[PDB]
């Protein structure tokens, strides 16, 4: 492994060096249907003219980047994104920007979002899980060897591909940094304890992440939560954490070594680092060169008629993109 | 249970991430 990461981060430097830039235009696609939304942008499910094929296009308003002070996060978002390659996240197929917003073109992955088939489904089996986390585990082994903290993960943000694998989307909070940061962000059910408390953290906060994942997967619903995003803070930081009824002893005692508020005890972030993790009980049955290989048996594989089919996505108020007849905010996003 | 008390939440839907 540490053969294939070497060769890995030689690949990455490149790219972030020199990050490819203006590789498509507007008018070479024709816009067909939201695909999904955030606090940031929108995704359609866009027709590439000249070649035929379906792409998952990104919009983001520059003025709407702006005011909620998403600047640095976004120059961020797809200076990473396009120096990245791994088989378990999405592929950013091109990207541009003109008068009015900003575009990040990737492959579409049609099997919909982790986040419906989890919630209509109810919860997933324990192996069914451990199929999905075996590969976010390969994922932020990847990411963080590359001095790369992820910050949102989330079913929301993780989708199924045709062979039934997951396809890491949205890396708008990731960041490249040696050492702390501070930056209040991602998504409050996910948040671990030392964001929520201002005192400066790092990759770490990405495992305690995935044991919130693995917890929601085969739970079918979060460690902590509430109505208001305050009161789930509260209930984070008590750390106080309970286990249905059907949880395999591996399994809770895994997630108690990833929930683990004393960061010098939380799996991940030890001596061992990823390896901790890896060799646990839980993961016995995990055989880690097959899945990096895809050659693993998929739990389950979506329905799919058809290129351009969106049946696996929720159905969007669509709204009109907008372009100006003057730049905004040209300074501002030079590099992207 | 703790599920009907989800179910009940007002946060079981597509969670946004935190802007300011
Ligand atoms: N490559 C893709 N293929 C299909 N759908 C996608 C793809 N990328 C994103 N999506 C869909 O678009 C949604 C929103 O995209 P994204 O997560 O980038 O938006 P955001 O506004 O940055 O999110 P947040 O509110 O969490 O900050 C996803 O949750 C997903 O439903
Ligand atoms: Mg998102
Ligand atoms: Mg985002």
């Amino acid at each position: 492994v540490k053969e294939f990461l070497a060769k890995a981060k030689e690949d990455f430097l490149k790219k972030w060096e020199t990050p490819s830039q203006n590789t498509a235009q507007l008018d070479q696609f024709d816009r067909i249907k939201t695909l999904g939304t955030g606090s940031f942008g929108r995704v359609m499910l866009v027709k590439h003219k000249e070649s035929g094929n379906h792409y998952a296009m990104k919009i983001l308003d520059k003025q709407k980047v702006v005011k909620l002070k998403q600047i640095e996060h976004t120059l961020n978002e797809k200076r990473i994104l396009q120096a990245v390659n791994f088989p378990f996240l999405v592929k950013l197929e091109f990207s541009f920007k003109d008068n009015s917003n900003l575009y990040m073109v990737m492959e579409y992955v049609a099997g919909g979002e982790m986040f419906s088939h989890l919630r209509r489904i109810g919860r997933f089996s324990e192996p069914h899980a451990r199929f999905y986390a075996a590969q976010i585990v390969l994922t932020f082994e990847y990411l963080h060897s590359l001095d790369l903290i992820y910050r949102d993960l989330k079913p929301e943000n993780l989708l199924i591909d045709q062979q039934g694998y997951i396809q890491v989307t949205d890396f708008g909070f990731a960041k490249r940094v040696k050492g702390r940061t501070w930056t209040l962000c991602g998504t409050p059910e996910y948040l671990a304890p030392e964001i929520i408390l201002s005192k400066g953290y790092n990759k770490a906060v990405d495992w305690w992440a995935l044991g919130v994942l693995i917890y929601e997967m085969a739970a079918g619903y979060p460690p902590f939560f509430a109505d208001q995003p305050i009161q789930i803070y509260e209930k984070i930081v008590s750390g106080k954490v309970r286990f249905p009824s059907h949880f395999s002893s591996d399994l809770k005692d895994l997630l108690r070594n990833l929930l683990q508020v004393d960061l010098t005890k939380r799996f991940g972030n030890l001596k061992n680092g990823v390896n901790d993790i890896k060799n646990h009980k839980w993961f016995a049955t995990t055989d880690w060169i097959a899945i990096y290989q895809r050659k693993v048996e998929a739990p389950f594989i979506p329905k799919f008629k058809g290129p351009g089919d969106t049946s696996n996505f929720d159905d969007y108020e669509e709204e009109e993109i907008r372009v100006s007849i003057n730049e905004k905010c040209g300074k501002e996003f030079t590099e992207f | 249970t703790t599920y009907a008390d989800f179910i009940a939440s007002g946060r079981t839907g597509r969670r946004n991430a935190i802007h300011d």
